[PDB]
């Protein structure tokens, strides 16, 4: 078929996607952060 | 059984997606990382770095005790070098 | 908030002259205070006779006064009971007892030096914790 | 009409469908699980309890959490514009105004998705009767996060959002309320461990009295996704449990909707239960009890028991619990029984 | 007199419980 | 006669019998009868118990000043610990019924009879031609009773250290608990709440979307559930239709089209997470507690920042502190 | 050859139920990877182990298990040659690597099936000689092996004895108790508190005895299954298949499971607190002394000491008499142990002994296991729930009994899950009741 490409359900996907990875990214500084 | 969007599978495997992704992916990563490894994480949220929940000597807690005073009671806090 | 240079500022001997650690040593003590301490010294008390703590002021009211450097590393090496009219080395771990309580061992002049100095900048830091038991968990 | 236009679009058949729920559900819903996700890594609950809460500070998934406003802040909505945040977001975060956020929000994306269960069943012209069972989550959600604090001094005693920070919720609850002593708890956990057991038994009943409709062992496959004959013999399941418990279904519609209301009606009585907690008018004790007690001391129930429990409780954890109350108890003040 | 009454109850339970299983609804198939 | 015992045999194992008394059930049977006989007498009449073994009876029937919500049978004395108590045992009942005899004899032939109730489980489902594993799935809850009526004490060295038969002794029993092990902060406890919590939402779940999809065959006044008889062929509700809602609800691939994947996951879900949970008691009776994250993360002084689970560990100690009050002459709670 | 027309996917090793040839390289593949590990455990554990420290402070439960069999150990369990340690774990290692080969070989390049590639190995489940046969041999292996303790202890070196006269150290056992009496008399002892059955055994002349008796007797049975065919009874009480003997032997090891849950929970002498840690009932004995000990050395007197009850805060009696250690310490009176006994008189605890024949070294012990009880949380913090991070420690006891008694307890729903689904299998039902011929259907109504 001739599918799409930019879909509700895309919208959907990244707006849990997105933040996610820029979370783990966070997360896996703050292994690292001492005293 | 279907609807109109690109069957997931499909796409996971196009290496069109890939070519993208492998950029994007990282991408967003390594920036999170950076949210806090430059200590900005830290001013976003008011949360406290390891040296900074109480003032050299003092062993009390900046406990918000008034509502509407709150916020200049809170700039107070940090005031004491906390 | 900060553990300075200032905090890591413990009495050396009885004459009121001082020693500045260092973080490397206090670390180092710490972990030495957990290898051959913390299994009845955990958190300044002593699980096998809570009579007795490791609080600055009850190591000073103690016989000889063992609230400095110097003291405390005697005790580790020849233990006394707190009025020290009688020494306690068979039934405590000290270096003139080592084949008695391997643990030990391994322990330097160096080693002493730093578990004692964890000894005196531990209250400095927690406080009343350090001393009392559960009621300050 | 631009209306009929509107819903169109709504109402088609997408992978995930929208909706007009959706307008209410989906900005809330995320919104919700998105500032916990945020807190749970960020937001620090220093100045609201003297707690670490986040990762950022060292936390770890169990130890994190969104933790209540600040008891001073009483029943106050929070808003990021509002007295006590001023428009400004930083102090918004130190003040707990993510608790309200998370609250408020959260509730609305459990109206839009009941909502949507309703608008769903209606197009697919289904019986509601997943609408109906959903009002137990409701109430629950409803009586603990709202109601009881609002019975309450401040939001400040509410539960706050993590995995920990339910766990002293539920020690708080014995120790002050006496809450397992309760009718109406009591009720609730039995819907739940009896709801917990017909899904267990009834699953386990149709597994293994299956008919054969295939020539494999693993059974799966040799199902007709498409009805006709009963996939499972009710008739012999119904003559295993007559002999065995000595009662037994025999209306797959009945044992059907059994299971709906055992768990619905549990969660609704725990609630209620609740909602009197507020007015702290709790099921703490029993009179005849305490009086002989008082009179005797020899005599001695697990009940007794219980109450000096909670005398403990509440003794040695409202100190670091309720900072607003600068609590200082003496050593010679703690209860205490020997030795320990 | 609380004893009674606690016992009672339960006694009743148990005779229902009787009742349930030995004189319930025989269950009929296909012609009900 | 064809042969007296070759006929009893007949007998026992016969499908035609009202209640299947199997040869689990002959012992079954009376084992239970004993318990069951045992605690109704003993709840209702029995004398104080000195549970801890410090001559500090503690009494726990009705008519003893006790209710239905305070009432228990009290386990052993701890004075007898995993020592076998059986009435000849004792120089007399006053004695037996002072040292907490009843408990025991009450829990060994309940978990007895419990297990052969399992047995039987299966023995009928042999007998009528269907598949087993319908007494794996309890499996589970006895596996739990063993847990906190045999395992635990076993561990802990003592049988009063067991859970007591009763409502507010089981309170007991779980406020004690988490203080010495701290359970809500165990992965297996978690999973059991899981299980149970999951599993009153899925019976809740599957009930609804089942009655709700229900083929009409009922008047508007007539009750819903007549539309079915007993013995019917075909279905009496439209799992397409059921499976159409759910599957917008959330959206297809997230929902159930076949009504043996959903029923394995039905009774799957509970089963798997009450048995660890039943694991989680068995495993903490050998110490082997929950996590203990109290002054985890400090400062950068070493000041102690407090979490959520130090204000757990405040609760837990005045529990530990409180908790037989007399029982205690040393520092450390090993027991 | 093999696929979903045989079973599912996640039933896929069911798919080997009858092709005998990959069916052995499974077990041969498997048995290198419990080799490996033994191997591959025994050096991670010595690669950390500290020669100068407890090993019950370190996290082993291997270089512990090697040590009780004598090897690189002295007096008091004091470790004198770690090369022992090293060549356990390195030979088996290299031995995983062996049989991994023969593993991977049977299942993926030999016969798919053996029976015809030899008659000898090839084999019929329902060939009830094969059977009874192969099973022979495999109990003379275990009977040969159960003697190969009795060597290293007789011959070869002996085995840690915590009980040494001189005060635990390795000693050579040459006295073996044979007397069926009395080892045969151990299965009539009661599981309950004192009498303690198996887990009872209290010197080492008992275990190498019990062994001797083993070895032989596994043997004997392992030739007369070779010689012989099940009887008559044997085979109409069984159901002969398959699954049916895996399920036999599911709930043989989860029994197994759990006795040696309370072996390694109860027993001192083949489980050495010298080496393991102290037993959960040896902790709270160790308080008691402890601070009877304390106390009398300031003044007081113990024999008539009275606590908060009334009942004798350091010693009171027995149920039967005995005089016993005091506090909720009273549970664990069945408490035998090395550094205990000696204090002990014909009535239990000598008040004289007990008020001036107390040694140092016992002072240290009681001091050394009370600080040491088998108490810790998964993220190993040793002590009580309430406890301060500091001491990283959980008793190798505790791991053991734990993990042990989830297997052991799984195995037995593994046993019911197997057994139940042989006796449906057998009869024929086990994949659905009859559309057609519904049993039930034609039973009579009970109503
Ligand atoms: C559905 C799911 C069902 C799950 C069922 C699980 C059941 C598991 C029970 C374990 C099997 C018991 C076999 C065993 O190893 O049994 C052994 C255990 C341990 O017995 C111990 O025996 C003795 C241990 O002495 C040893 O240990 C020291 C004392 O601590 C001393 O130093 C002494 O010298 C040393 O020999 C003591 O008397 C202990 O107090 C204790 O009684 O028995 C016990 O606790 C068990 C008590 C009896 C109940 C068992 C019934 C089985 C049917
Ligand atoms: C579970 C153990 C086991 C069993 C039952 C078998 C069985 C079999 N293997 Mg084999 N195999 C095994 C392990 C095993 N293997 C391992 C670990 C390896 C890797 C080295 C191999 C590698 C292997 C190969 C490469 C081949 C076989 C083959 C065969 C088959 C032909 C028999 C044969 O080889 O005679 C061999 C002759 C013997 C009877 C002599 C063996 C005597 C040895 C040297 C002593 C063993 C000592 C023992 C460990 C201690 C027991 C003593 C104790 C009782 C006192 C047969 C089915 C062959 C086959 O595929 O043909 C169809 C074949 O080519 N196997
Ligand atoms: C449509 C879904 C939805 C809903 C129902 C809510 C609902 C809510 N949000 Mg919200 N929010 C949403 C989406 C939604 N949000 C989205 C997508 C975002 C991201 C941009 C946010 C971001 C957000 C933040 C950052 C905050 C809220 C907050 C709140 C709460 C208080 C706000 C309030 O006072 O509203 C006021 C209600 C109105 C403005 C509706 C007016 C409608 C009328 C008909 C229009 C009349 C206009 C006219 C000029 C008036 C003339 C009168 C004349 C006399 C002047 C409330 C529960 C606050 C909160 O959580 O505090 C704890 C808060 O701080 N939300
Ligand atoms: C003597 C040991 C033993 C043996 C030889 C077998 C053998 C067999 N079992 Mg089995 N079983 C055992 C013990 C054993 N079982 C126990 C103790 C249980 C209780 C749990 C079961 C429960 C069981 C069930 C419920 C079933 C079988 C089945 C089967 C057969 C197909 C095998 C298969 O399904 O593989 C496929 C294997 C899997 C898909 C892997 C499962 C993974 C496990 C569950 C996770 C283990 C957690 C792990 C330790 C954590 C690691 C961390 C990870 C992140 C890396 C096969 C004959 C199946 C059969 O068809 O019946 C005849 C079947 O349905 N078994
Ligand atoms: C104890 C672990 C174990 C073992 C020993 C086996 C063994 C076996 N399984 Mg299997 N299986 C397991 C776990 C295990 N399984 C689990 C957990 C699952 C569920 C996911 C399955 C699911 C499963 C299915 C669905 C099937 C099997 C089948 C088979 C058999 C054929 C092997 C095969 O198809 O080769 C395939 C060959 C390859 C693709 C190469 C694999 C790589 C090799 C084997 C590993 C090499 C090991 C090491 C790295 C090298 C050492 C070399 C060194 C010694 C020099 C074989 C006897 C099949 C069967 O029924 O037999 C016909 C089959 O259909 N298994
Ligand atoms: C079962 C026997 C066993 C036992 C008793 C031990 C015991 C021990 N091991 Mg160990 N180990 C084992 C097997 C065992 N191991 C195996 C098979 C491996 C190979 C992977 C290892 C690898 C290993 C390493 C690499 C290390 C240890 C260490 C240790 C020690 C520290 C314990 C620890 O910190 O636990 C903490 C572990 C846990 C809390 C994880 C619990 C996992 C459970 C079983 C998961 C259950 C979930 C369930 C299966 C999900 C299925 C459900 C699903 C199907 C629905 C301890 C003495 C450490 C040590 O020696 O340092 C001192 C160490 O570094 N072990
Ligand atoms: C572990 C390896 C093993 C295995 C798997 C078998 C297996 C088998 N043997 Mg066997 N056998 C073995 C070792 C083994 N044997 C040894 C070492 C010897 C030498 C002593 C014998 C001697 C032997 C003889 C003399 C006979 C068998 C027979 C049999 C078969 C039928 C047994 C049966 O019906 O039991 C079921 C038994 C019962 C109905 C009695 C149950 C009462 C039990 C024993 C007591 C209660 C158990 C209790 C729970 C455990 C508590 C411990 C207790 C000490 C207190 C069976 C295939 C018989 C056969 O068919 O010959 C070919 C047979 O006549 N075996
Ligand atoms: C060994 C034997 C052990 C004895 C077990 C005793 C079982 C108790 C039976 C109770 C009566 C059940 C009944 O009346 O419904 C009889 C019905 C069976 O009759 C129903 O009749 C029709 C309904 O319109 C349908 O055909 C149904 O399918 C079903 O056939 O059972 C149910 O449908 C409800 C299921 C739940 C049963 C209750 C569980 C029992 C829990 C008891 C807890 C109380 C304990 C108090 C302690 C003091
Ligand atoms: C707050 C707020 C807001 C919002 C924001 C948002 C919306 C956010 C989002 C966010 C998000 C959205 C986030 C996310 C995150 C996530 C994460 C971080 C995850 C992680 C994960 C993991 C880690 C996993 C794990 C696991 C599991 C769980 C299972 C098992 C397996 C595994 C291991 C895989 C706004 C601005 C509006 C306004 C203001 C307020
Ligand atoms: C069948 C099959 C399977 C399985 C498989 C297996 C189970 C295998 C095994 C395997 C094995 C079992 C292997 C082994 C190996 C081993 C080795 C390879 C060894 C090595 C060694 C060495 C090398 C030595 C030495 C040393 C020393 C001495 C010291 C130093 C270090 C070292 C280490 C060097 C699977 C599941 C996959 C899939 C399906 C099919
Ligand atoms: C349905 C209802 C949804 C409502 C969503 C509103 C979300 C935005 O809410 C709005 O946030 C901005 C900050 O970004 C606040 O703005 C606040 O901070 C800014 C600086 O950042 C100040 O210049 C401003 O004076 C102050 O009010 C507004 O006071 C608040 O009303
Ligand atoms: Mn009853 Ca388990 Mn509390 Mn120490 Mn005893
Ligand atoms: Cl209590
Ligand atoms: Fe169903």
């Amino acid at each position: 078929v001739s599918y799409p490409i930019f879909t509700v359900r895309w919208v959907a996907v990244h707006t849990l996607a997105v933040p996610t990875i820029f979370f783990l990214g966070a997360i896996a500084a703050m292994q690292f952060i001492q005293r | 059984g279907t609807t109109g969007e690109r069957p997931f599978s499909d796409i996971i495997t196009s290496v069109r997606y890939w070519v993208i992704h492998s950029i994007t992916i990282p991408a967003l990563f390594i920036a999170g990382w950076l949210f806090v490894s430059t200590g900005l994480a830290y001013d976003v949220f008011g949360t406290p770095r390891p040296d900074s929940y109480y003032a050299q000597e003092q062993r009390s807690i900046p406990l918000v005790t008034d509502r509407f005073e709150a916020k200049q009671q809170v700039e107070t806090f940090l005031e004491q070098l906390k | 908030a900060e553990l300075t240079p200032e905090v890591l500022t413990v009495p050396l001997n009885s004459e009121g002259k001082t020693i500045t650690l260092t973080e490397k040593q206090y670390l180092e003590g710490k972990r030495l205070f957990q290898y051959a301490c913390a299994s009845c010294h955990v958190g300044g008390i002593t699980k096998t006779n809570p009579s007795l703590d490791l609080r600055t002021e009850t190591l000073a009211l103690a016989t000889p006064p063992r609230d400095n450097i110097e003291g405390l590393v005697d005790y580790m090496k020849n233990p006394t009971t707190y009025d020290g009219e009688q020494e306690i080395a068979e039934v405590h771990p000290s270096l003139r007892s080592a084949d008695i309580f391997p643990k030990m061992r391994n322990l330097t002049e160096k080693d002493l030096v730093a578990i004692a100095g964890h000894i005196l900048v531990e209250p400095k830091i927690l406080g009343d914790k350090w001393g009392g038991g559960k009621v300050y968990y | 009409g631009w209306f009929d236009i509107l819903d169109d679009w709504l109402k088609r058949d997408r992978f995930v469908f929208v909706g007009w729920s959706g307008i209410l559900l989906f900005p809330c819903a995320y919104l919700a699980l998105g500032g916990w996700l945020t807190g749970t890594t960020f937001v620090t609950s220093w100045y609201t309890h003297g707690l670490a809460s986040s990762y950022l500070e060292g936390c770890n998934f169990l130890t994190v959490a969104v933790s209540t406003p600040a008891n001073s802040m009483g029943h106050s909505l929070l808003l990021l514009w509002g007295p006590e945040a001023q428009g400004d977001f930083t102090r918004w975060c130190q003040l707990g105004g993510l608790w309200t956020f998370i609250a408020l929000h959260g509730a609305f994306g459990l109206i839009g998705f009941m909502l949507r269960q309703f608008e769903i069943a209606r197009l697919v012209g289904v019986r509601p009767y997943n609408a109906i069972a959903f009002s137990a989550p409701i109430a629950v959600f409803v009586s603990v996060f709202l109601i009881y604090p609002l019975g309450q001094s401040s939001w400040f005693f509410a539960p706050s959002f993590g995995v920990a920070a339910i766990f002293r919720f539920l020690l708080f609850f014995q120790g002050f309320h006496n809450w397992t002593l309760n009718p109406f708890h009591m009720m609730g956990v039995a819907g739940v461990l009896g709801g917990a057991l017909l899904c267990a038994i009834h699953g386990a009943t149709v597994e293994n009295t299956l008919f054969q409709d295939g020539e494999g062992a693993s059974t799966f496959r040799a199902f007709n996704p498409t009805q006709a004959e009963e996939t499972y013999s009710m008739v012999t399941a119904n003559r295993f449990w007559s002999q065995i418990f000595g009662i037994a279904f025999s209306n797959k519609r009945w044992l059907h909707f059994f299971m709906l209301f055992v768990p619905v009606t549990g969660l609704w009585m725990s609630a209620i239960g609740v909602v009197g907690l507020a007015l702290n008018l709790r099921s703490y004790d029993f009179i005849s009890q305490e009086i002989r007690a008082a009179e005797d001391p020899e005599f001695e129930t697990f009940y007794t028991k219980n109450l000096l429990l909670n005398e403990g409780i509440r003794a040695w954890m409202a100190p670091q619990d309720q900072p607003h109350e600068n609590f200082v108890f003496p050593e010679e003040v703690l209860p205490r029984g020997n030795a320990l | 007199m609380e004893t009674i009454t606690y016992v009672f109850i339960f006694a009743c339970i148990i005779a229902l419980f009787f009742f349930a299983i030995f004189f319930r609804e025989p269950p009929r198939i296909t012609k009900k | 006669s064809a042969n007296l015992w070759e006929r009893f045999c007949n007998w026992v194992t016969s499908t035609d019998n009202r209640l299947y008394v199997g040869w689990f059930g002959v012992i079954m049977i009376p084992t239970l009868l004993a318990a069951t006989i045992c605690f109704v007498i003993a709840f209702i009449a029995a004398p104080p118990v000195d549970i801890d073994g410090i001559r500090e009876p503690v009494s726990g029937s009705l008519l003893y000043g006790n209710n239905i919500i305070t009432g228990a049978v009290v386990p052993s004395s701890n004075a007898i610990g995993l020592h076998f108590y059986p009435i000849w045992e004792a120089a007399s009942l006053d004695e037996w019924l002072y040292n907490g005899g009843p408990y025991q004899l009450i829990i060994f032939h309940f978990l007895l009879g419990a297990s052969c109730y399992m047995g039987r489980q299966w023995e009928l489902s042999y007998r009528l031609g269907m598949r087993p594993w319908i007494c794996v799935a309890y499996s589970a809850p006895l596996a739990s009773a063993f847990a906190v009526f045999l395992i635990y004490p076993i561990g802990q060295g003592s049988f009063s250290d067991g859970m007591p038969l009763g409502i507010s002794g089981t309170f007991n029993f779980m406020i004690v608990f988490q203080a010495e092990h701290n359970i809500l902060m165990h992965p297996f406890h978690q999973l059991g709440v899981a299980g149970v919590f999951g599993g009153a939402l899925f019976c809740a779940m599957h009930g609804s979307l089942v009655t709700s999809s229900l083929i009409r065959e009922t008047t508007e006044t007539e009750s819903a559930n007549y539309g079915y008889k007993f013995g019917q062929e075909e279905e009496t509700y439209n799992i397409v239709a059921a499976h159409g809602y759910f599957g917008r609800l959330i959206f297809q691939y997230a929902s159930f089209n076949n009504s043996r994947s959903l029923h394995f996951f039905l009774a799957a879900w509970p089963v798997v997470g009450v048995w660890f949970t039943a694991l989680g008691i068995s495993t903490m009776a050998f110490n082997l507690n929950g996590f203990n994250f109290n002054h985890s993360v400090i400062d950068a002084k070493g000041n102690v920042i407090n979490t959520w689970a130090d204000i757990i560990n405040r609760a837990n100690l005045g529990m530990e502190v409180m908790h037989e009050r007399n029982a205690h002459n040393f520092p450390l709670d090993l027991a | 050859d093999q696929e979903s027309s045989g079973f599912a996917w996640w039933a896929g090793n069911a798919r080997l139920i009858n092709l005998s040839g990959k069916l052995l390289g499974a077990h041969v593949a498997h048995a290198g990877l419990i080799v490996f590990w033994a191997g591959a455990m025994t050096l991670f554990e010595l690669a950390h182990f500290i020669p100068e420290k407890p090993m019950y402070e370190q996290g082993l439960i291997l270089i512990p298990h090697i040590a009780t069999l004598g090897w690189g150990v002295g007096p008091g369990g004091e470790v004198v040659d770690t090369f022992p340690f090293f060549v356990v774990g390195v030979v088996h290692l290299i031995s995983s690597a062996v049989l991994g080969f023969g593993g991977v070989y049977h299942a993926i390049r030999g016969p798919e099936t053996l029976e015809e590639y030899s008659s000898f190995f090839g084999y019929d489940w329902k060939d009830k000689n094969k059977m009874t046969t192969i099973l022979g041999f495999h109990l003379i292996v275990l009977g040969i092996g159960a003697l190969l303790l009795v060597a290293k202890a007789m011959f070869f070196g002996g085995l840690y004895d915590t009980w040494a006269p001189g005060g635990g150290d390795v000693r050579v056992i040459t006295n073996p108790t044979l007397d069926p009496r009395v080892i045969f008399g151990y299965l009539l002892k009661s599981p309950f508190g004192g009498e303690g059955w198996i887990v009872s055994v209290n010197n080492l002349e008992d275990v190498v005895g019990g062994h001797i008796w083993i070895g032989l007797i596994c043997i004997a049975g392992g030739i007369w299954h070779i010689l012989t065919t099940p009887f008559g009874w044997a085979r109409r009480a069984f159901i002969w298949s398959g699954e049916a003997y895996l399920s036999y032997s599911l709930g043989a090891l989860s029994m197994m499971g759990f006795i040696a849950t309370c072996f390694v929970w109860f027993n001192n002498t083949v489980y050495p607190s010298e080496f393991y840690g102290p037993t959960g009932p040896e902790a709270s004995q160790a308080q008691a002394m402890t601070f009877l000990i304390r106390d009398q050395k300031l003044g007081a007197n113990v024999g008539s000491a009275q606590g908060p009850t009334g009942l004798g805060k350091y010693l009171m009696r027995s149920p039967t008499g005995e005089i016993i250690f005091g506090g909720e310490t009273m549970r664990f009176w069945d408490f035998r142990g090395p550094w205990l006994e000696p204090l002990r008189g014909p009535n239990g605890l000598d008040l004289n002994k007990i008020k001036n024949d107390i040694q140092p070294w016992q002072e240290r012990r009681a001091a050394e296991y009370m600080t040491h009880a088998p108490l810790g949380s998964l993220n190993s913090v040793g002590g009580v729930a309430t406890e301060i991070n500091s001491v990283n420690f959980v008793s190798p006891r505790s791991w053991l009994a734990t993990s042990h008694f989830v297997l052991a307890f799984f195995f037995l729903v593994g046993h019911l899950w197997h057994a139940g689904r042989a006796r449906a299998a057998a009869a024929g039902f086990e994949k659905g009741i009859d559309r057609e011929s519904e049993p039930v259907l034609s039973m009579p109504s009970l109503d």
